[PDB]
RNA sequence: CAGGCCUUGACAUGCUAGGGAACCCGGGUGAAAGCCUGGGGUGCCCCGCGAGGGGAGCCCUAGCACAGGUGCUGCAUGGC
RNA sequence: GCCCGGAUAGCUCAGUCGGUAGAGCAGGGGAUUGAAAAUCCCCGUGUCCUUGGUUCGAUUCCGAGUCCGGGCACCA
């Protein structure tokens, strides 16, 4: 998130990214380009590692952004700490994974910038509501 | 050896798909499409096409290159280590085979098979008789159920008619290929001489689809009419509406009825026909629907036939594919598979 | 048929290379097959007592031409 | 729509005062013939339409419904 009137937030992949598949194509149809975000963009997701890359975009009409990359959305960096791929079908009480208490304490070394709190404990709490949306148990 | 075949009925749909994919996905980066609701979506469903076609091409690549390097014959500790690898990646290849068997409009259900027999008289039915036999043992070594719809003898030896329905997952996509004359060559038992004769029988194939049988005309398309009655009676058949006449709407067809005096019971009477000459107008449709929906490969003749059996010098012929098999005291016990994994090939090749 | 293995292959001839050239006797893992591994030591043509190797039976590893088929065709055939 | 009659083996038909289920054909096994048909031996074969009642108990006797075959639907 930044300003308005042109811009947009994708979670581009990994590895590979040029084609239309994930957003390719969505980007260009509010203003973008083929030769800005491909090659001399990969120099973050090279170093990233995989999964997802939750970096964003800003259109200027010029080839200008602010390509802010961001942090592995809480969704994927769960899939880490349980192991599952997607989460649930549905959530609730039933979920094919498990996650003790220090478990979401693991991620802490992960997101810190801007979620709100500098803190792990004021921070933590606010996952924990993430562990009742794709499932994953809380071991207790 | 198994495997340099199947990892090439892939790579000649590459450049057919790759090349279009591009002018394709040139499309969607430009909104100007996007005005029309409809036209882009249906850019959107070719483009995520690009599914099957941007991952097996991904997939299939690594299984031809990490498996022909280093594999010799002669058990070492990179061999039997390197087995397992592609052991569930060759029991995996199988899943770009059920992608041309799969996307016909209706392989799901079970199957239908009416092996008649044809042209050779009294062997031909014995042949139609070993026919039904070698489709019996093939629907249950798969492990599929049957279910002899019908069956009847006749005066010599052989068959007359033959209706099973065969069942299990994706059934009529297995017997589909293997639906039309299938001619026999072999020294006729049915001679004294036993000269080399020559046997036809036709094999058809149809799905179950549609079961029920409901035709409730509600009287939202109905105009019904009360003319004044016609013929002898009274004061009251100047007086009285009896004549009545049901107008079906949407198809033009108009009952009338005056064998009665009254307008209640000879509407009721005038749809207690309607009812019946509609029961067999639109039943005469399930059966010119049907009739033009199985396909045309039945003359029986010679000169169509889609497999050739012959015990004298041994062998099978495809004459779709082209190829020769030589056990045909063999195929005659249900081993099909190949025969249909080509002509699944064959058939859904030139569409 | 299911399973474990062997591929110059169980056998016939012949070629090429250093092994190796009669040869007999253990150990190890495996159900067995097979793969691994431990020893005495090879008359002989014979310059030559000899260092050596020419050496014929001839066994071992590697290579080539080949071997193998109870797979089909008894209306392709012999013979019975 | 009223009045009358029926459904019983795969097919066509009989039958009991209520307690016994039968005929012909089909079908299966064997036999003859080189092999078919014909012929000969040996068998099996049913909620007696469904739904209730009386009775000690119903294929049968009454009630209801579904289907079938008929006769009736006139005077104006």
């Amino acid at each position: 998130m930044k300003k308005v009137v042109a811009v947009v937030k994708l979670q581009l992949p990994a590895g590979k990214a040029t084609p239309a598949p994930p957003v390719g194509p969505a980007l260009g149809q509010h203003g973008a380009n083929i030769m800005e975000f491909v090659k001399a963009f990969n120099a973050a997701t090279a170093n990233m590692g995989d999964a997802i890359v939750p970096v964003e975009i800003t259109i200027y009409a010029d080839r200008s952004f602010t390509f802010v990359t961001k942090t592995p959305p809480a969704s994927y960096l769960i899939r880490k700490a349980a192991g599952l791929e997607k989460g649930a079908h549905k959530p609730g009480r039933e979920k094919v994974g498990r996650i003790t208490w220090e478990q979401v304490l693991e991620i802490a070394k992960q997101k810190m910038p801007d979620l709100n709190t500098t803190d792990l404990e004021a921070a933590a709490r606010m996952i924990a509501g993430s562990a009742r949306s794709m499932g994953v148990e809380v071991v207790g | 050896l198994a495997q340099r075949l199947e990892g090439l009925r892939g790579y000649l749909d590459i450049p057919q798909k790759e090349t279009r994919l591009k002018e394709l996905e040139r499309r969607l980066e430009d909104p100007s499409l996007w005005n029309d609701p409809e036209a882009a979506r249906k850019v959107s469903q070719e483009a995520a096409r690009l599914r099957r076609t941007v991952d097996t091409f991904r997939s299939l690549e690594s299984d031809l290159q990490g498996l022909l390097e280093l594999m010799e014959e002669l058990p070492a500790e990179e061999r039997e280590a390197l087995k397992p690898e592609l052991e569930e990646a060759a029991k995996k290849l199988d899943e770009l085979y059920h992608q041309t068997l799969l996307n016909f409009p209706h392989a799901e259900k079970n199957a239908i098979l009416t092996i008649q027999p044809g042209a050779g008289g009294t062997e031909a039915c014995d042949w139609a008789e070993m026919l039904l036999r070698m489709y019996t043992r093939f629907a249950e070594r798969q492990g599929f159920q049957v279910e002899v719809v019908d069956l009847t003898p006749g005066p010599e030896a052989g068959i007359d008619y033959a209706q099973i329905l065969v069942k299990g997952e994706n059934a009529y996509g297995l017997l589909s290929p293997e639906a039309g004359v299938h001619r026999l060559v072999r020294p006729s038992p049915f001679d004294a001489s036993g000269r080399r004769h020559t046997s036809f029988a036709g094999v058809e194939v149809i799905p179950e689809v549609d079961e029920e049988v409901e035709v409730v005309l509600k009287p939202e398309e109905l105009r019904i009419d009360v003319m004044r009655a016609s013929g002898p009676g009274g004061q009251g058949v100047n007086t009285t509406d009896s004549a009545v006449r049901v107008v079906h709407l949407p198809t033009g067809i108009t009952v009338t009825c005056q064998t009665t005096r009254s307008q209640i019971k000879n509407k009721e009477l005038a749809l207690k026909i309607l009812k019946a000459r509609l029961y067999e107008l639109e039943r005469k449709k399930r059966e010119e629907e049907l009739k033009a929906l199985r396909g045309e490969v039945r003359p029986i003749e010679w000169g169509s036939q889609i497999r050739s059996y012959v015990l004298d010098k041994n062998y099978v012929k495809d004459h779709r594919t082209g190829l020769m098999r030589h056990d045909p005291e063999n195929v005659l016990d249900g081993d099909l598979m190949d025969l249909i994994w080509a002509g699944l090939e064959w058939k859904a090749g030139r569409r």
